RNA sequence: GUUUAUUAUUUUUAGUUUAAUGUUUAAAUAUUUAACUAGUGAUGGCACAGUUGUUCUAUAUGUACCUAUAAAAAAUAGUA
RNA sequence: UUGAAUAUAAAGAAUUAUUAUUAUAAAUAUUAUUUUAAAAAUAUAAAAAUAUUGUUAAUAAAAUUAUCAAGUUUCAAAAGCGUUUAUUAAAUGCGUCGGUCUAAGUAUUAUAUUUAAGAUUAUUCUUGUAUAUAGAUUUUUAUUUUAAUUUUAUUAGUAGCAUAGUAAUUUAUUAACUGAUUAUUAAAGCGUUCCAUAGAAAAUUU
C-alpha cells in the first residue's frame, strides 16, 4: 500500500506502448518504430533517387501566372508527397496567390481544398460560411518553397531500395 | 499585463496558466479541426444566419440555398462594434447603393499597415540575396582570374606546385 | 513548488498608470479618496449592449448602454426631446375640410378615442377577422357567445 | 510643462494688462474684442524672432534654408511672415521640427537651459546663398 | 536607417561642445548612419493616400 | 477600491458612530486632517 | 488643441483640476491608436500643449482641414 | 551530399567551411555557371572522433544509395576500364 | 419521428437532450430578439461578491459566474402569447443554458416572435385555432375560465395581463383544482402549493416542453458543464476557522449542529416566506407531506386558506 | 519589476505639488431660478 | 507536430510538480534537467481595500517576509 | 509628408548583470568582445573488459548521441483529469438527496448545503440544536441537523485504524520487521459502505 496513489503521470514517454504511438507513418518505407520520434520527422530528407527539383513548365495553381524557376522563395511549393498530377511535382503558388479562391481570405491553418484547379479554403470549400479571420486576412501564414512542407513526405528510403545490402 | 483590448489585433500567441503545464505555443491544429468540422461551434454570425427567419416568415419555406455573405446594406446600423454580431465582417454599409467601401475602423487601417510591412520585409530579403548574388557571384568570377593569372605565372616560373620531386614521381600514379 | 522560474513574468508589461495623478486630483479638489460613498461597481460597456433589441422602450438605444440590465427595460418613454406637446394649433389636414372638421371637432379627445376603439374592434373582427380566423369564444354548440372580441384581444392585436 | 494653473500667474497677468489694484478693469466686452490692447499690440506690432541659421545658407548654395521660429508659429504663418516682412514669395513646402532649447551648466553650476524653439526648414524654389570674402 | 527601436552606444551619440572638442553631432561623425525618413516612410508606414475613402 | 471606515449605517439613521463617540482627539495640529464637521 | 481666445473653436487643452489627469497622459504617455501607430506623443521630447500654435479648424475627410 | 538547381555533387565539409555547409555556391556542371547548391544529406566526417574507428559517424543508409548508383551498377562500362590505367 | 425528445447520450453518462426538429444553430441567433448584458456575477453594490441581505427577493447568488457568456445564444422570449390569433410553429430552437425549448411562431399577423413551446407540438402546424371544443387544443393559449378541472396548463400568468410567470420550466404544468370561489380558479402549481388565480388570467394549454429534463440530463464533462457555469462551492468545514465557524479540527470534522451559510441556513429552519399574497391559499409547507393527488381532490374556497400562517 | 522609475515619475512627484487655482463656485440654484422672479 | 473510426481522443512540446549546480550565487531564485503539457472558457478591458477585499480553503496571498504599506504616539521592558 | 498640430533609437531586475521584453513580420550579410604551458579536490565526465543491484532509506520518470536514447510482465492499493504556498484519498466539479423559495426570473427552477461519479447496496436507536408550539421560558423529536459509548446487521478487516506486534497462519526469499492470500471478536472501521480501477506508490519476475 504505497500511499500516494494519485500522482503526476510521472512515467509517460518512457513506455513501449508509447514508442509505437510516437511514430509518424510518413511516406517512407522505414518499416515502423524506425522513424524519428520526438520531432516526428527526420531533418534533411535525402532524395537522391529522384532529384526533387522545381520544374520549368511550372505555374501557380490559384493564379496560373508562370512562376520564377528557382532563384527565389516567392513561391509556396507544396509537393504533396509524390504529386505528379498538380504539376510534374506538387501544387505551386506565389506567396500572394495562396488565398482561398471562393472566400478570398487566407487559408486558415493552411489546409486547403483543391477545388477544380483553384485552391479553395477548406471551410468555404466545405460549405461552412464564417468568412473572415482575425489575424491576417489576405495572406496566409505559410512558409515558402516547401520549407514548411518538409515536415512530411518522402524521407530517404522511399520504396524497397534493397539495392543497398544486395551484392 | 497590457490588456488585450489595447493591441490593434488581439495577440497571436495567447499565454494561459497551468502551473503543471509548460509549453509556450497555443495548440492550434486542434482549434482548427473543431470549427471546420462542426458548423455550430462558431456563433452563426447573425446576418448570414439571419435572412432565414426572414425568408421562412415571408416565403413559408426553409431558405434551402446558400445565404449571401457580406450583409446587405442597411443591416446592423445601430450596432457600433459588431465584430461578433456578425463574423469579423465590417459594419455592412449605410442603406445605400454606393459602391462598397470598408469603413476604416482602427482595425482595417492596421491590416493595411501589415500588408505594407509584409511587402516591406519580403522586399528587404528578396534583394539581400540579389546583391549576395553579385558579391559571391562576382567573387568567383574574379577568383578565376586569380587562378588564371596564377595559372599563367606558374608555367614560366615552372613551379609545378606538386612537391619537391620531379614529375617522375607523378607519372607512376602511385603515392610515389 | 520549489522553482519559480520568474521568466513567465516580464511578458507584455502593464501600462505605467502614473497613480500620482489620481492621488493629486484628490487634493486638487475638496474630496478625499471617494470613501465607500461610491466605492464602485463595474460600469457597463458599449459592446455588450444590443441596440435594435426590441426592448429598450424604443426611445433609448444610446443612453441605455449605460444603466444596468435590471434597469434599461424600464427606462421610460419620454420624447425625442424636440417633440413639442400636441399643440391645439389650427392646421387642419390639407383636404379633410369642414363639414367633416365641423363634425369631428365637436367630438372631444375622449369622445374620439372612444369612437376609435369601437371602430378598430369593428375593423378587426370584420373583414380582417371574419376573412379567416375567429376572435370571440363560442359556446356548447359553437355559437359566438359575445358579439365582438373582448377588449384585451384587441389591445394586444 | 506644468498644466496646473497657478493663482499668482493670473494676478501677474492683470497688473500688466491693466493696472490691477489701482485701475479698474476694462469692460468684458472690450476684453473679448480684437481691440483689447494685447490683441491690438499683436495685430499691429507682432513680437516674433524668426532667426535664420547661416550654417546651411553660407557659401554652399541651398534650396532649403533653415530657420528658427518661436514654438507657436505654425507653418502657414511662417509663410505669411516671410511673405509680408521679408518679401520672400517662393515657399512651396515648410518642414517643421521642435527642439528642446539648448542646455548647459554655467561656470557657477546652475543648469541654464535656453528657451526652446522650432526648426522650420523652408524650401525655396530658386536656391539662395551668402558670400563671405576672406 | 529606418524608424525602428534600436540600441546606440553613447560615444556614438556624440558629446556636447567640450573644452577640448567642438560639439560633435552624431551625424557629422557618422554620415552614413543618418536615418533616411523618406526611405522609411516610402517603405514602412501607411500613407493617408492608400486608405482615403469618402 | 476605497473604505469609509465608519461602516454604512441604516438608510434611516444615516449617522451612527461619530468619531467623538470614542473619545478621539483630532486637533488640526495633532493629527492634521482632524477637525470634525458636526461642529 | 490649444485655441485662441477670440476663436469660437473649442479645444481640449483644459487645465481644470478634473482634466489635467488626462492632459498629462497625453504629454507623457501619448496615445497608442488601435491602428498600430503611436499618436500625439511617440518619442522623447514631450510636447508643450501651451506652446502649440492655435487650433485653426476641424479636420475634413476630403481635404485636410476645413 | 550537395545538389543544385537540377544536379548533384559530393564533398566532405571541414570545420572551417561550416558556414557554407547548408547552401553553397558552385559550378553546376549540368549547366555552365556557378549555381547555388544545397545539402541533401550527410556523407561522413572530415576527421576522426576520439577513440573511434575510421568511419565513426558512417556516411548514411541514404548517401550510400546515392553512391550505389554512381559507382554501383557500372556494368554498362567495365569496358574502357575497371580500375586499371 | 421517434420521441420528439431524446436523451442523446454522446458519452455513456453525458446525456444532453437533443430533439429531432431542433433548428440548427444557424437558424437561432435572431437580430431583433437577441439581448446581451454582463450579469454582475455575484457582485452587488460595491462589487463585494455577496448574496442577498436576508429579507429580499432580488437574487445575486454568491456562487454565480459567467451568467451571460458573450457569444452564447441568447434570444429573448415572449411570455405573452396573444389570445386566439392562429400561430404557425416555424422552427423549434433549443438553447442549452436556458434549458427551455422555444419555437418561433408566426402568429398570423406578422409577428415572427413567440417562443414557449408546449409538449407534443410539431413544427409547421397551426396551433392557436380551436377545434369544435371550447379551446382544448395543445398550444392554444386559454383564459383560465375556459379550462375544466384536471387538465394541465403551462406559463400561467400570475396577474391577468401581466405576462406568464408560473410553470415556465420544461415539462412543468399547473393543474386546475376546481375551486368554489366566485370569480377565481385555484391551480395546483408544481410546488404543491395552491393559488387562487384570477379566472381571466391567460395560460397556455398543455404541458410545458422538453420532458426528460427532470432527470436524464447529466453532463459529466469539463467542457460541457459550461451550460451551467457557477463559482466553486467550497466546503463550509474547511474555511479557516477565523472565517467560518465550521472549520479546522484535525481531520474530518462532521460539522456544527446548526448549519449556516454565513448567517444561517439550518436545514429546515430558514424558511424565508415573509409576505404571503392575498391569492395564496396553502404554501408549499402546508402541503409538503400530503401527496400530489389528495390536493387534487378537495374543492378550494376562502375558508380553506388558514387564517394564521 | 515595478515600472517607470524615470524622469516622468521624478517630475510628476514635484510639479503636482503646485497648488491649482481655487474659485469658490457657490452652489447653483437650479430648481429655484432667481432671475425668473 | 501527432496516435485513433471519432469534431471526443494519444500526444511535438525549449521557459513552470523532480534532481544536480548555485548557497552574500550571474538571481534576496538563476543555470542544467525530470515531469507535465490540448485551456469555447482565460497571465489580461475596469471592478472590489484593511475586523477587511479575494480565496477550486493552504490561516493562503491583496507591490519584492501579511505582522499590509505609510503616517502618530515617548504603551509596557526591574521584576535575572 | 504634401496633413495642422504633434512626437520619432536608449527598460527592467541596485549594474553595461541570468536576460532573444515575441506586438508583429519572414528566412544563405563569410553583421562580430572573452585572458593563459601542469597534478588536488570540485563542476564534471569522453573512453572502456567482467559483474547486474551485494550499493542504498530506496537501482530503473531522470541531458545530449546519427551507435537516431523507448524496458516488458503479474498482483495488491487507488479517483478523475481540473486545482492549490510546504502539493496530496487537500479543496473543485456532474448526478442523486436535503432544505428554501410562487409579488423579481422559470419549484423537472434558481438560491443553501451535505456528499461524491460508475456499479451493489445503503442496517439498529435516540436525551440535545432545529421545526411545530398554546403570553416564554420549561415542556415536545414525520422529514432535516447532530448523535448511537453494546448502534454494528451488510460489507471489507492489522487497514494512512489509539497499544498490543514484525498480528497467527500460508506462500515468496539462501535469510520475509517486506508484500500478497485464507479467516475475522477490528483497544472504539462500518453502510457512504463495498466493489470494480489507469498513466502513482509499493511488492514480486525479468
Ligand atoms: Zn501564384
Ligand atoms: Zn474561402
Ligand atoms: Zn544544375
Amino acid at each position: 500500500h504505497g500511499k500516494p496513489a494519485s500522482g503526476h503521470k510521472v512515467r509517460t514517454q518512457h513506455s513501449r506502448r508509447w514508442w509505437m504511438q510516437s511514430k509518424a507513418h510518413h511516406l517512407t518505407a522505414v518499416p515502423h518504430e524506425e522513424a524519428r520520434s520526438r520531432p516526428h520527422f527526420p531533418a534533411y530528407t535525402e532524395d537522391v533517387d529522384q532529384p526533387m527539383v522545381v520544374p520549368d513548365g511550372v505555374c501557380c495553381f490559384n493564379c496560373d501566372k508562370p512562376i520564377d524557376g528557382d532563384d527565389i522563395n516567392s513561391y509556396v511549393w507544396v509537393p504533396s508527397g509524390n504529386a505528379r498530377v498538380p504539376t510534374t511535382q506538387g501544387y505551386f503558388f506565389h506567396v500572394k496567390c495562396f488565398k482561398c479562391w471562393n472566400c478570398k481570405y487566407r487559408i486558415i491553418h493552411n489546409q486547403f481544398y483543391s477545388k477544380d484547379s483553384r485552391a479553395w479554403c477548406l471551410s468555404c470549400a466545405l460549405g461552412r460560411d464564417i468568412r473572415v479571420p482575425t489575424r491576417r486576412w489576405h495572406t496566409s501564414y505559410v512558409n515558402t518553397h516547401r520549407t514548411g512542407s518538409r515536415l512530411t513526405g518522402q524521407f530517404f528510403p522511399r520504396h524497397r531500395h534493397q539495392m543497398e545490402f544486395l551484392f | 499585463r497590457k490588456a488585450l483590448q489595447s493591441y490593434p489585433v488581439p495577440p497571436r500567441a495567447r499565454n494561459y496558466e497551468r502551473r503543471w503545464s509548460s509549453s509556450r505555443t497555443n495548440p492550434y491544429n486542434r482549434m482548427f479541426w473543431r470549427t471546420v468540422l462542426n458548423e455550430d461551434f462558431a456563433r452563426p454570425s447573425f446576418w448570414v444566419s439571419d435572412f432565414r427567419h426572414k425568408y421562412l416568415a415571408k416565403h413559408g419555406m426553409d431558405y434551402q440555398g446558400r445565404v449571401p455573405a457580406s450583409p446587405a446594406p442597411g443591416m446592423y446600423q445601430g450596432f457600433s462594434d459588431v465584430h461578433k454580431i456578425l463574423a469579423n465582417h465590417p459594419k455592412p454599409q449605410r442603406e445605400s447603393r454606393h459602391l462598397p467601401v470598408m469603413p476604416m475602423t482602427p482595425r482595417v487601417v492596421f491590416e493595411h499597415a501589415q500588408e505594407k510591412r509584409i511587402d516591406y520585409a519580403k522586399k528587404m530579403h528578396r534583394d539581400r540575396r540579389l546583391v549576395e548574388q553579385l558579391r559571391t557571384h562576382e567573387f568567383w568570377g574574379w577568383y578565376m582570374k586569380l587562378q588564371r593569372v596564377r595559372g599563367r605565372w606558374c608555367k614560366e616560373h615552372g613551379v609545378s606546385s606538386r612537391g619537391v620531386y620531379g614529375p617522375a614521381v607523378d607519372a607512376a600514379e602511385l603515392w610515389g | 513548488k520549489s522553482q519559480h522560474k520568474n521568466v513567465l513574468r516580464k511578458g507584455r508589461p502593464h501600462m505605467q498608470k502614473y497613480k500620482e495623478l489620481n492621488r493629486w486630483q484628490r487634493e486638487a479638489q475638496g474630496i478625499t479618496k471617494w470613501e465607500q460613498g461610491h466605492s464602485h461597481r463595474p460600469q457597463p460597456y458599449v459592446e455588450r449592449f444590443n441596440p435594435e433589441g426590441a426592448g429598450l422602450t424604443r426611445g433609448t438605444s444610446a443612453y441605455a448602454w449605460k444603466w444596468w440590465h435590471t434597469q434599461y427595460p424600464w427606462l421610460p418613454n419620454v420624447a425625442p426631446a424636440d417633440y413639442v406637446p400636441p399643440s391645439p394649433r389650427g392646421i387642419r389636414p390639407a383636404a379633410w375640410d369642414d363639414e367633416f372638421a365641423d363634425v369631428v371637432l365637436s367630438m372631444s379627445d375622449e369622445e374620439i378615442q372612444s369612437y376609435l376603439l369601437d371602430k378598430l374592434t369593428e375593423v378587426i373582427f370584420a373583414e380582417t377577422q371574419r376573412d379567416g380566423y375567429e376572435l370571440r369564444r363560442l359556446d356548447f354548440e359553437g355559437k359566438p357567445l359575445t358579439e365582438l372580441p373582448e377588449r384585451r384581444i384587441i389591445e394586444n392585436f | 510643462w506644468n498644466p496646473i494653473a497657478g493663482k499668482i500667474g493670473l494676478v501677474n497677468r492683470k497688473a500688466e494688462e491693466w493696472g490691477w489694484p489701482h485701475q479698474r478693469p476694462p469692460p468684458t466686452g472690450l476684453r473679448r474684442s480684437p481691440e483689447y490692447f494685447p490683441f491690438f499690440f499683436s495685430r499691429y506690432f507682432p513680437d516674433v524672432e524668426v532667426r535664420l541659421v547661416l550654417d546651411s545658407v553660407l557659401n554652399n548654395e541651398t534650396t532649403r534654408p533653415i530657420f528658427h521660429i518661436p514654438q507657436d508659429m505654425s507653418k502657414q504663418e511662417l509663410v505669411n511672415y516671410l511673405k509680408n516682412i521679408y518679401n520672400i514669395d517662393n515657399v512651396v513646402r515648410i518642414r517643421v521640427r521642435n527642439m528642446r532649447g539648448r542646455r548647459f551648466k554655467n561656470e557657477v553650476g546652475e543648469i541654464k537651459s535656453l528657451p526652446d524653439y522650432k526648426v522650420a526648414v523652408v524650401e525655396l524654389d530658386s536656391p539662395v546663398s551668402i558670400v563671405f570674402k576672406q | 536607417t529606418y524608424s525602428m527601436k534600436g540600441q546606440r552606444y553613447p560615444a556614438e551619440q556624440g558629446r556636447t561642445s567640450r573644452p577640448g572638442s567642438l560639439a560633435a553631432s552624431r551625424d557629422r561623425m557618422f554620415p552614413l548612419y543618418r536615418r533616411n525618413y523618406k526611405l522609411n516612410r516610402e517603405l514602412r508606414v501607411l500613407d493617408h493616400r492608400r486608405i482615403s475613402t469618402d | 477600491a476605497a473604505t469609509p471606515g465608519v461602516g454604512i449605517a441604516p438608510e434611516t439613521t444615516p449617522v451612527k458612530y461619530v468619531p467623538e463617540m470614542l473619545n478621539i482627539q483630532n486637533a488640526k495640529w495633532w493629527n492634521g486632517r482632524g477637525k470634525p464637521v458636526y461642529r | 488643441n490649444r485655441t485662441h481666445p477670440l476663436s469660437k473653436l473649442r479645444g481640449n487643452l483644459r487645465r481644470n483640476p478634473s482634466e489635467i489627469p488626462r492632459v498629462l497622459n497625453m504629454m507623457i504617455q501619448g496615445v497608442w491608436h488601435k491602428s498600430g501607430n503611436k499618436l500625439y506623443f511617440r518619442g522623447g521630447k514631450p510636447p508643450n500643449p501651451s506652446t502649440h500654435p492655435y487650433l485653426t479648424g476641424e479636420p475634413c475627410p476630403v481635404y485636410g482641414w476645413k | 551530399n550537395a545538389c543544385h538547381v537540377p544536379g548533384d555533387q559530393i564533398f566532405l565539409v571541414s570545420n572551417s567551411f561550416t558556414r557554407r555547409l547548408l547552401t553553397r555556391t558552385d559550378h553546376c556542371p549540368k549547366c555552365d555557371r556557378l549555381s547555388t547548391f544545397r545539402f541533401m544529406s550527410v556523407s561522413g566526417m572530415v576527421g576522426r572522433m576520439p577513440y573511434k574507428p575510421v568511419d565513426t559517424p558512417g556516411p548514411s543508409y541514404a548517401t550510400l544509395y546515392w553512391r550505389k548508383q554512381r559507382s554501383g551498377k557500372i556494368a554498362s562500362q567495365p569496358l574502357n576500364e575497371v580500375c586499371n590505367k | 419521428v421517434r420521441s420528439p425528445d431524446h436523451g442523446y447520450s454522446q458519452h455513456i453518462l453525458q446525456k444532453d437532450i437533443w430533439s429531432p426538429f431542433q433548428v440548427g444553430a444557424n437558424m437561432m441567433s435572431y437580430t431583433p430578439l437577441y439581448y446581451d448584458w454582463k450579469g454582475f456575477s455575484s457582485r452587488d453594490y460595491f462589487g463585494h461578491r455577496s448574496g442577498t441581505n436576508p429579507g429580499s427577493k432580488v437574487l445575486l447568488g454568491h456562487y454565480r459566474r459567467d451568467e451571460v457568456r458573450s457569444w452564447g445564444y441568447r434570444i429573448m422570449v415572449n411570455h405573452k402569447p396573444q389570445k386566439r390569433i392562429p400561430k404557425w410553429l416555424a422552427c423549434v430552437v433549443h438553447i442549452p443554458r436556458k434549458k427551455t425549448f422555444l419555437g418561433f411562431f408566426l402568429y398570423a399577423n406578422g409577428a415572427y416572435v413567440a417562443e414557449l413551446l408546449t409538449y407534443k407540438q410539431l413544427p409547421r402546424i397551426i396551433y392557436n385555432k380551436a377545434f369544435q371544443g371550447c379551446l382544448p387544443t395543445i398550444g392554444q393559449t386559454v383564459s383560465l375560465t375556459e379550462v375544466t378541472y384536471g387538465k394541465e396548463i403551462h406559463s400561467v400568468e400570475m396577474y391577468p395581463g401581466h405576462g406568464g410567470v408560473i410553470c415556465r420550466a420544461s415539462g412543468t404544468a399547473a393543474v386546475v383544482l376546481r375551486g368554489s370561489e366566485p370569480n377565481l380558479v385555484p391551480l395546483l402549481l408544481p410546488s404543491k402549493e395552491v393559488r387562487l388565480f384570477d379566472n381571466m388570467c391567460h395560460a397556455v394549454f398543455g404541458r410545458r416542453a422538453g420532458v426528460m429534463y427532470n432527470k436524464q440530463r447529466n453532463f459529466s464533462k469539463r467542457s460541457v458543464e459550461e451550460n451551467m457555469p457557477h463559482r466553486p462551492k467550497v466546503h463550509s468545514k474547511t474555511k479557516r476557522v477565523s472565517s467560518h465557524p465550521a472549520g479546522g479540527g484535525n481531520g474530518g470534522s462532521p460539522n456544527l449542529l446548526t448549519p449556516l451559510d454565513w448567517r444561517i441556513h439550518p436545514r429546515n429552519c430558514v424558511k424565508t416566506k415573509y409576505w404571503l399574497s392575498g391569492y395564496i391559499l396553502r404554501g408549499r409547507q402546508y402541503n409538503r407531506n400530503q401527496t400530489v393527488a389528495d390536493l387534487k381532490s378537495k374543492t378550494y374556497s376562502w375558508a380553506n386558506r388558514d387564517p394564521v400562517y | 519589476f515595478k515600472q517607470g522609475q524615470g524622469m516622468f515619475s521624478h517630475q510628476l512627484k514635484r510639479i503636482l505639488n503646485k497648488k491649482s487655482l481655487h474659485k469658490y463656485n457657490w452652489d447653483p440654484l437650479h430648481m429655484y431660478d432667481p432671475r425668473k422672479l
